[PDB]
């Protein structure tokens, strides 16, 4: 998988859900469809919430099981860390890839953290 | 045991060609990408133009029938599959991308070198200057970083020389 990492701006307009959430545990894998899901404890939604189509859960984020085909592999020691999930809504499930904007909330700059609050919506 | 080619002599085919580059430049990007990996392993590659091969290379857009659709221009540039029968080993490149053989954004050879790394059984590297780094990087010459070399040699071994 090769990705051009998205600038928070353009990822906001492209994604259907730009939520804030925490990853609960190890990924659950379905070795017949080659997909993988992470159980997420959702905290706050910035887009969502409008809901077009859809859509839902949300306490599972879905991604391919294999890293080579853009499966997102979570790199986090601490389990209580908050992450900005910016993903697409396929069917009724939130989907994500290596190329999706996923970053810990605290690591974001002031402009970025203010961006998801109500700034990037203007840029769309 | 982790997905690796049982044979050391592998075959590949370019199914269809991108209109972004002349046929010769596509052939060159792919060959030189395979060359980087064969340089440090006992691994051998042969281009075929008819019938099925071990590593199928193609340029496709959106939904292309592999359960991992492309996303239009930007984002996902290309992907590949770990060693195995059928789709295993195959590398796909997003056609909505503009492919180049120079500095102009999205050098085919650079990306192919990465995706073919997957075709042989490598994971992503966290090293910013490593070929197996998931983000698109280009600095003129594309060469294997020590992380790439150690990764592929941990599977197939050193070159014969
Ligand atoms: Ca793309
Ligand atoms: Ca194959
Ligand atoms: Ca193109
Ligand atoms: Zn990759
Ligand atoms: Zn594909």
């Amino acid at each position: 998988c090769t990705c051009v990492p998205p600038h928070p701006q353009t990822a906001f307009c492209n994604s259907d859900l730009v939520i804030r959430a925490k990853f609960v545990g190890t990924p659950e894998v379905n070795q017949t469809t080659l997909y993988q899901r992470y159980e997420i404890k959702m905290t706050k939604m910035y887009k969502g919430f409008q809901a077009l189509g859809d859509a839902a859960d949300i306490r599972f984020v879905y991604t391919p099981a294999m890293e080579s085909v853009c499966g997102y592999f979570h790199r986090s020691h601490n389990r209580s860390e908050e992450f900005l999930i910016a993903g697409k809504l396929q069917d009724g499930l939130l989907h994500i890839t290596t190329c999706s904007f996923v970053a810990p909330w605290n690591s974001l700059s002031l402009a970025q953290r203010r961006g998801f609050t109500k700034t990037y919506t203007v840029g769309c | 045991g982790n997905p690796r080619w049982e044979q050391t002599h592998l075959t590949y085919r370019i199914e269809n060609y991108t209109p972004d580059l002349p046929r010769a430049d596509v052939d060159h990007a792919i060959e030189k990408a395979f060359q980087l990996w064969s340089n440090v392993t006992p691994l051998t590659f042969t281009k075929v133009s008819e019938g099925q091969a071990d590593i199928m290379i193609s340029f496709v857009r959106g939904d292309h029938r592999d359960n991992s659709p492309f996303d239009g221009p930007g984002g996902n540039l290309a992907h590949a599959f770990q060693p195995g029968p059928g789709i295993g080993g195959d590398a796909h490149f997003d056609e909505d991308e503009r492919w180049t053989n120079n500095f102009r954004e999205y050098n085919l050879h650079r990306v192919a070198a990465h995706e073919l790394g997957h075709s042989l059984g490598l994971s992503h590297s966290t090293d910013i200057g490593a070929l197996m780094y998931p983000s698109y990087t280009f600095s003129g010459d594309v060469q294997l970083a020590q992380d790439d070399i150690d990764g592929i040699q941990a599977i197939y071994g050193r070159s014969q020389n």
